[PDB]
RNA sequence: GCGGUCGCCUCCUAAAAGGUAACGGAGGCGCCCAAAGGUCCCCUCAGGCGGGACGGAAAUCCGCCGGAGAGCGCAAGGGUAGAAGGGGGCCUGACUGCGAGGCCUGCAAGCCGAGCAGGGGCGAAAGCCGGGCCUAGUGAACCGGUGGUCCCGUGUGGAAGG
RNA sequence: CAGGUGGAGCCUGGGAGUGAGGGCGCGAGCGAUAACGUCCGCGUCCGAGCGCGGGAACAACCGAGACCGCCAGCUAAGGCC
RNA sequence: GCGUAGGGAAACCGAGUCCGAACAGGGCGCAAACGGCCCGCACGCGGGCCGAAAAGUCCGCGGCCGUGGACCCGAAACCG
């Protein structure tokens, strides 16, 4: 059940270890999309930046 | 002009095969009236390390 | 009183520490020599 | 330098005999040799020949050790290592040298 | 009261056994008989079993003990067993005590 | 003022948790009194130290009553 | 500037790993012990109540109750009677030659340490012992003194001196 | 033990500069539950982003990391007499 | 001159050496890289060859360091 995470608050003036998950799922830009494998790992990082980010379901 | 060795380095200093610089034992000829036997036996040669990088640099020649 | 007992023969000397004026006599004790093997050793200079 | 405090310079020499004033005491300085080093040379091999080789070196007097494999040929030197005295004894024979 | 020199001095001169990591030869006497254990411990098991009141024997209880000791080491020297410790635990080494001891011997032993 | 003294952090504490692979040698536990016993394979040093006596995994247990202790349970 | 301070140990500050500053809050070290050391064997406190000549709050004794609030040479902390505390017997391992591996760590240091060998101590033995319940009681190098020992000994044997 | 290919990590070496920090938030000490005070801790920005938008103006508060060009579009904070 | 041997205060020994009573232990040290052509059994071998490469060394160039005024300018001063 892929996962979509788009970008959509800079994280300027947040945590470095929060631009290090921003990094481990690969968002380097505002608005940029990245669909990936739905997995615990994977899920940790995105409710890490569950405020920078927007998440939607996908096929 | 021609570069001087240190006196002082290469009096209590050597350097072996593989560029390793190898000293004696700090701490056990003067009061040892009673140190472990384990301290003042513990007193071979050790290696200084990433600073012999200096001292090797003064002997050179 | 910093002290240094030694063997009997060759000297030796290997050096230990009896503080005050009592222990006061000879300050002996059965100890080892680095040469043989465990000999009497007394206490001097 | 280190700043003001006391640098390395505070070690102990071990070294000791640094050496005194009339100087350095002359003595036979010995070479030492490898048997594999003078595997090339057949015929004869002196402590002479071996430093036009460029092995030898002309202060020195010469000794053969061990490493390397011996060969049946006359070598003639100042001293011998026990592994090397042997090593070739199985093969040629070798005069020690003491002569002027 | 909390604990006595009994259970105390039982447990001091039996936790330094239990230290040294070998099998143990516990030894439990009464006033009529003497018993005698080899356990082993982080097993929490017995090997060996050698009473006097399971030997039905009797006559002088410092001669009963030796040979509850000699019963010991045939049992067991047969199943492997060679060396151990010997527990004594409240009981000086001393007479029917050590007697058993003595007797633990025609196998492995150093006691 | 007649404080301003104090002595130097002594380090102490745990060095190997529980399911680190340790060697023969390698100290365990730095500690004051006994915090922790030596278990199996665990020795002690004269100023309390445990350290592995032998290779293997290190493990804990609470005794209750009989404290704490560090096991290292072979494999070696 | 005046005053105070300057190294080491303990506690807190220190934000539940480690570490962490200030002329932040408080104490302590510059020793000590031939037994206050090793081993084997035994022994268990402080208090509270009752009882008992001179005995009084408290000297020594008996009874019950008493898990540690006692003790551990001195600060504090941690630890500890299933002893590290109290008593005695032998003893001196307050060993020599080493040292796997680690703690700590800018360097240099500081720390712990199994095991092997020599020759020992206590123990029936398993075993323990390379000082002390532990963490302060400390000083790189240079220059010399002292006792050894092989080693070098300026033509050579010595000697001087290393 | 897994995911994570990143101006990530590790090893050996050549060259450095820095060793005067500052604001803010949070946690404490000092101070007076004073200071644009002071001293630490964990974060962040300014430092070096005195480039851009908002905050009237304003290094560090909000938004947002400026390769270049466009008389195109959507938005962030903040706004729409 | 550098390199081809190191270990030791040294005597000295030497692929070892030093500490040591040690035939413990440890410190510091030694260990020829490829292809391919030859042979001892054939798919390598085992050792050799043919030349690729290289310890090393030599010159040039560049970074940096040591000594020299050592990136440039500047004292108050000191001495003849
Ligand atoms: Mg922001
Ligand atoms: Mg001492
Ligand atoms: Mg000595
Ligand atoms: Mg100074
Ligand atoms: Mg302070
Ligand atoms: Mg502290
Ligand atoms: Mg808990
Ligand atoms: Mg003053
Ligand atoms: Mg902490
Ligand atoms: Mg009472
Ligand atoms: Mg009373
Ligand atoms: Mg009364
Ligand atoms: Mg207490
Ligand atoms: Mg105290
Ligand atoms: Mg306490
Ligand atoms: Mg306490
Ligand atoms: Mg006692
Ligand atoms: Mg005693
Ligand atoms: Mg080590
Ligand atoms: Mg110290
Ligand atoms: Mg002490
Ligand atoms: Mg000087
Ligand atoms: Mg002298
Ligand atoms: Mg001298
Ligand atoms: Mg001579
Ligand atoms: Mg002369
Ligand atoms: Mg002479
Ligand atoms: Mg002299
Ligand atoms: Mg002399
Ligand atoms: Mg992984
Ligand atoms: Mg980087
Ligand atoms: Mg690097
Ligand atoms: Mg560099
Ligand atoms: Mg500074
Ligand atoms: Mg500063
Ligand atoms: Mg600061
Ligand atoms: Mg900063
Ligand atoms: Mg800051
Ligand atoms: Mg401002
Ligand atoms: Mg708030
Ligand atoms: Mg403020
Ligand atoms: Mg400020
Ligand atoms: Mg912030
Ligand atoms: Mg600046
Ligand atoms: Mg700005
Ligand atoms: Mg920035
Ligand atoms: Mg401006
Ligand atoms: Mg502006
Ligand atoms: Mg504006
Ligand atoms: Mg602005
Ligand atoms: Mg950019
Ligand atoms: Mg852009
Ligand atoms: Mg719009
Ligand atoms: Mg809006
Ligand atoms: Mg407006
Ligand atoms: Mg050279
Ligand atoms: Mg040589
Ligand atoms: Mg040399
Ligand atoms: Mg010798
Ligand atoms: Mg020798
Ligand atoms: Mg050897
Ligand atoms: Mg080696
Ligand atoms: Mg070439
Ligand atoms: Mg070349
Ligand atoms: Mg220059
Ligand atoms: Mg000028
Ligand atoms: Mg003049």
């Amino acid at each position: 059940p892929r996962l979509k995470v788009k970008l959509v608050k800079s994280p300027i003036g947040y945590p470095k270890d929060q631009k290090a998950a921003l990094k481990a799922l690969g968002l380097r830009r505002l608005q940029q999309e990245r669909v990936l494998e739905d997995t615990p790992a994977i899920r940790g990082n995105v409710e890490k930046v569950a405020h920078l980010v927007r998440v939607e379901v996908v096929e | 002009p021609k570069m001087k060795t240190h006196k002082g380095a290469k009096k209590r200093v050597k350097i072996t095969a593989s560029g390793k610089v190898v000293a004696m034992k700090t701490g056990k000829r003067h009061l040892n009236w009673q140190k472990s036997g384990k301290e003042i036996r513990q007193k071979g040669r050790k290696f200084v390390l990433a600073k012999p990088e200096a001292e090797r640099i003064k002997l050179l020649l | 009183l910093l002290l240094e007992c030694t063997e009997c023969k060759r000297r030796n000397y290997a050096t230990e520490k009896n503080k005050r004026n009592t222990p006061n006599k000879l300050e002996l004790r059965k100890y080892c020599p680095w040469c043989r093997k465990h000999t009497v050793h007394r206490e001097v200079k | 330098f280190e700043g003001g405090r006391s640098t390395t310079l505070m070690r102990l020499p071990k070294r000791g005999m640094q050496g005194q004033v009339p100087g350095e005491i002359k003595r036979p300085r010995y070479q030492g040799v490898n048997l594999k080093d003078l595997a090339r040379f057949e015929g004869e091999v002196t402590p002479e020949l071996l430093v036009r080789a460029g092995l030898l070196k002309k202060g020195y007097r010469l000794k053969i050790l061990g490493e390397g494999e011996a060969k049946p040929l006359k070598v003639v030197a100042h001293a011998f290592s026990k592994s090397a005295l042997e090593k070739l004894k199985a093969a040629g024979g070798e005069p020690v040298l003491l002569e002027a | 009261a909390r604990l006595t020199a009994y259970e105390r001095r039982k447990f001091r001169v039996r936790n330094r056994i239990k230290r040294t990591g070998r099998l143990r030869l516990s030894v439990f006497r009464s006033l009529k008989h003497i018993y005698a254990q080899i356990i082993d411990d982080e097993k929490g098991v017995t090997l060996v079993s050698a009473s006097s009141l399971a030997l039905k024997l009797k006559g002088n209880k410092t001669e009963v003990a030796r040979q509850v000791g000699r019963a010991l080491a045939e049992k067991a020297l047969a199943l492997g067993i060679k060396q151990v410790a010997f527990d004594r635990g409240p009981y000086k080494y001393h007479g029917r005590v050590k007697a058993l001891a003595e007797g633990a011997r025609e196998g492995g032993l150093e006691f | 003022t007649r404080n301003g003294r104090d002595s130097q952090a002594k380090r102490l504490g745990v060095k190997r948790y529980e399911g680190q692979v340790v060697r023969a040698g390698n100290i365990l536990v730095r500690q004051r009194g006994t915090r922790f016993k030596p278990g199996k394979n665990v020795g002690m040093g004269r100023d309390f130290t445990l350290f592995a006596l032998v290779d293997g995994v290190v493990e804990f247990q609470d005794r209750g009553r009989l404290g704490r202790y560090v096991h290292v349970r072979p494999l070696a």
